[PDB]
């Protein structure tokens, strides 16, 4: 069932896997031709899409509180997205070159994105849980990105380094 | 040069 | 009852990827058990029941591995130190999953037994390193002499298997990943305490106990305890580097052999040419 | 409710295709009272995948739906189909209208599709601009009022794949005005 | 009766075989479907499956007294083994081929190691009882290998060679 998983991955509903929009979830699993075991990790593969979409209301809603450095933060996670997307790409020529591989490969290449996205899951709720306006934004990630995971320590610099540059705008046009 | 201390090192286990 | 045979062994195979399940009963940490059933009265009475209470063993570390993932960096990357291994175990899970999948398979219960066995030696000694790990964490006040006391064990666990060992190098470097990467957060600490003066050091928890004293006639105050003169050369430079930011101035493992003393004994040169070169600067 | 059994996979390419440069295809039905793009409701196709592209096509015809608006606009404001609009209005569809045909290089160019999500992704950076790019027209701006709407919205960086589309419908928008400037 | 024999040669317990773990053993034959010669072959072939168990506690009091070459002595044992186990996957296919074939090749291949095992058990009970410590092992295993039996004087001498490189590496540490 090689689409239904990528697919179930992108964060778009269902009717096995029914979803309304953005928050909710039924598992709905009184499936044929899937086992006990198979569909317990549908739901450790769901987890996975889930924060994606709790990703893209953060996005809506700053890109198309308020403040300068809201969608400066902005262009710092669609680089986080952008291997992810890269990665969404790549399992779909697996699945034209031979379509009978079963699901433990898509299940190994997301128990690699299994540290990098609850990790920053974890940050946008401490981000906005102390209901944060403009500078220390850029402070919270900065004792985020003082953490480790070298694969996600990056990342955080990588979303530091881009609102960086907005503050780099603004003392070179003061100037 | 953190890990160039270390890249050295590894280096240095190549050429041991 | 009936249960499928030589099927189970791949819904372990099964459990072993996705740690929380019902055909196994790993309901805590302490207790991982399985009970499928008796099987009939003939063809494999007991054998295959006997393999299975060996595994679940072998699925009760893992189970205790991913437990200790939470969501200093010396503690996390000791935590990723544990998960960046797992995709190279992670790895054979695929293929012996392609290869069931694939029919015919020419597999059974026992002949997949031995594919897997040098993964459970190296699955069993991750279980040294991380039992001896945290033994103090439900005690209190653990801050940085239960930092002290994992770092001293894990050194003493690297003493107590390379050494021994070395007729396989790759569990030798499985070993040192374990040490290379730990250091490496307690590394990175003093390139920032002696190439830029200030050092970083937590409120909850603490490190190499370096902390510097609120007036300016106090220099720098050792924390205690409640190559070590190649650290006394980090404590009197870091102490000359913070005068200088006040100051305004104008191929085959045994041939290697081994291991990690040879590699330090190559730090302390690499401290050294900053040690060397910071006291002419003085 | 269950309309029929599935459609094809390369089927599906070319619907998405025929959405984005604002023509119906067999599954896509334009409405007029709405000026919205509309997906049949039930088990036709829906997703091969259970239920998905029911909601994945959704989004795209959506995106779809505000290229249409551009087109649109662009048509009812020449001076040769209407003569009450003004100079410094049709200089800001002469900017429009350069864009629109980037739009058209770029679709003509995603043959051949593997599925629904490279194409989504590929125009995921241009989802959010057509977003921007057919509202801040839509209040109905004027002229020079028409020119200061756009001149605050090339001010507004920390966009920086919106700011030189809009630098350049500054560019072209203040063309007729600073032609009033030196004679 | 292919795999019940091959199950009791790897040193795992039964109910027909009753097993506690490691040093104990009930015979417990009431059996209908063997007969009384074919029991005494299978006390035959259990005692090969004895010394099997009474060789992995050698191996996990040592791995995972004290000494830097009672665990030397541990990777010279695990290639003894390795035959061992490489005949227990060529009987797997024999009863893939066919599985009608009796149990006397089975008995054959273990008349084979019936030479090997008691004289590596013999061995180890001589080093246990004399409560050797450090180099001394090397020199019981230097007279033990002293000994014939072709194929065994090879073995004694390659648990031999494992810990004398672990000789080799000290005077090459120390010059």
């Amino acid at each position: 069932m090689i689409h239904e998983l990528l697919l179930a991955l992108s964060g778009y509903p269902g009717s096995i896997f029914t979803w309304n929009k953005r928050t909710g979830l039924q598992v709905s699993q009184d499936i044929p031709f899937l086992h006990p075991g198979e569909t317990s990790v549908l739901n450790r593969l769901c987890k996975l899409g889930t924060d994606y979409i709790r990703f893209t209301e953060f996005i809506e809603q700053y890109t198309g509180l308020h403040g300068i450095y809201l969608r400066a933060f902005c262009r710092g996670l669609d680089s986080i997205l952008q291997p992810y997307r890269q990665a969404l790409l790549d399992l779909e020529q697996e699945f034209l070159a031979d379509p009978h591989l079963s699901i433990s490969h898509i299940n190994y290449s997301l128990d690699q994105f299994h540290l990098l996205f609850p990790s920053i899951m974890v940050v946008v709720e401490q981000i906005k849980s102390q209901k944060i306006h403009g500078c220390q934004i850029l402070e919270t990630v900065y004792k985020h990105s003082c953490g480790g995971l070298p694969p996600v320590r990056s990342a955080l610099e990588k979303t530091l380094a881009v609102c960086h540059g907005v503050m780099y705008k603004q003392l070179s046009a003061w100037m | 040069a953190a890990a160039a201390a270390a890249a050295a090192a590894a280096a240095a286990a190549a050429a041991a | 009852t009936i249960v499928t045979e030589t099927q189970v062994i791949r819904e372990t195979l099964w459990l072993l990827s996705g740690v929380k399940k019902l055909l196994i009963f790993q309901l805590n940490d302490g207790k991982v058990n399985v009970r499928n059933d008796i099987i009939v009265t003939h063809m494999t009475q007991n054998c295959l029941r006997s393999v299975l209470e060996q595994i679940a063993a072998y699925g009760q570390v893992v189970f205790r591995l991913q437990k200790f993932i939470d969501e200093f960096r010396t503690y996390q990357a000791f935590m990723w130190a544990l998960y960046k291994y797992f995709i190279s175990f992670k790895e054979e899970l695929t293929e012996i999953e392609k290869c069931i999948i694939n029919k015919d398979e020419t597999v059974t219960l026992a002949i997949v037994l031995d594919k897997l066995a040098p993964r459970l030696a190296q699955l069993k000694v991750l279980h040294r390193v991380f039992s001896t790990g945290i033994a103090e964490v439900p005690p209190d006040t653990r801050n940085v002499v239960r930092a002290s006391h994992l770092l001293n064990t894990l050194y003493k666990a690297i003493l107590d298997y390379d050494n021994v060992g070395e007729a396989s190098e790759q569990t030798v470097s499985l070993l040192f990943c374990l040490w290379v990467e730990t250091v490496r957060p307690y590394l990175e600490i003093v390139d920032e305490w002696i190439v830029h003066g200030n050092l970083f050091d937590p409120a909850k928890e603490f490190i190499i106990q370096r902390n510097k004293d609120v007036p300016f006639n106090h220099r720098d105050f050792w924390y205690a305890t409640y190559l070590k003169p190649v650290l006394k050369q980090i404590i009197m430079a870091g102490k000359s580097m913070q005068l200088l930011k006040n100051l305004k101035c104008r191929s085959e493992s045994v041939t290697c052999q081994s291991f990690e003393l040879t590699l330090r004994s190559c730090l302390y040169p690499h401290i050294g040419k900053q040690y060397l070169e910071c006291c002419g600067n003085l | 409710q269950p309309q029929l059994v599935l459609l094809e996979e390369t089927d599906l390419v070319k619907a998405v295709l025929n959405v984005l440069i604002g023509v119906v295809s067999s599954t896509f039905s334009y409405n007029q009272a709405l000026q919205s793009f509309a997906v049949k409701q039930g088990v036709y196709i829906s997703g091969t995948s259970p239920d998905n592209v029911s909601s994945l096509l959704t989004q795209v015809a959506e995106y779809g739906t505000y290229y249409t608006r551009l087109s649109h606009f662009s048509l009812l404001t020449v001076l040769d189909s209407s003569h009450s609009n003004g100079l410094v209005f049709q200089a800001f569809t002469s900017g429009l209208r350069k864009y629109l045909q980037y739009y058209r290089a770029c679709v003509l160019s995603t043959p051949a599709s593997l599925t629904l999500l490279t194409i989504s992704f590929l125009f995921r950076k241009l989802g959010r601009q057509l977003r921007y790019l057919a509202e801040l027209c839509c209040a109905f701006p004027t002229g020079v009022k028409l020119l200061s709407y756009l001149y605050k919205e090339a001010l507004e960086n920390s966009s920086n794949e919106n700011y030189p589309v809009l630098l350049s419908l500054l560019k072209t928008s203040c063309e007729p005005y600073t032609r009033f400037i030196y004679d």
